[PDB]
């Protein structure tokens, strides 16, 4: 039913494209490196990455925020 | 060979032991029980190629050449439309990480045989 009242609608998310080379960052030589931080937790273990952002930081599903 | 490989991911199938995808197989391969991974050639990789050489030249893990992408799907067990006969259509993956648990295989002694060579 169309009311007076705009319509609201949910969450289109943005779509990212090979976001995993983003994860670690190659060199010339034979070296493997860890751009970001990994979480230290037991379950959230050494598989997930953890976020960027400009004044946080924050994993995905064990929840543990860090700041300055 | 080519038979050994679809065998074994066969098996993987059916008791469990596939990490499809990439983001799975790095997982996999960062908790440290990661065996045997295979990467397509001929695909549009201007930066996936060193970088899966980059995680799987550390230690202890082999490689496995394939052409085609869409053929590989079909032993991963990625899609299955209309199976009598050929498939509808299988979109296809880039990597596959196995988990021997039925260990028990000619095949699998033949792939191990031709990876310690």
């Amino acid at each position: 039913k169309s009311y007076t009242t705009p319509k609201k609608n949910k969450h289109k998310r943005k779509k990212v494209k090979l976001a995993v080379l983003k994860y670690y960052k190659v060199d010339e030589n034979g070296k493997i490196s860890r751009l970001r931080r990994e979480c230290p937790s037991d379950e959230c273990g050494a598989g997930v990455f953890m976020a960027s952002h400009f004044d946080r930081h924050y994993c995905g599903k064990c929840c543990l925020t860090y700041c300055f | 060979v080519n038979t050994a490989l679809q065998e074994v991911l066969k098996t993987a199938l059916i008791h469990d032991g596939l990490a499809r995808g990439i983001r799975e197989a790095a997982k996999a391969l960062d908790k440290r029980q990661a065996h045997l991974c295979v990467l397509a050639s001929n695909c549009d990789e201007p930066m996936y190629v060193k970088l899966v050489e980059a995680l799987c030249a550390e230690h202890q893990i082999n490689l496995i050449k394939v052409d085609d992408n869409k053929k590989l799907g079909e032993w991963v067990g990625l899609c299955k439309i209309d199976r009598e006969g050929k498939p509808r259509k299988v979109v296809g993956c880039s990597c596959v990480v196995v988990k021997d648990y039925g260990k028990e295989s000619q095949a699998k002694d033949v792939i191990e045989e031709y990876f310690k060579c």
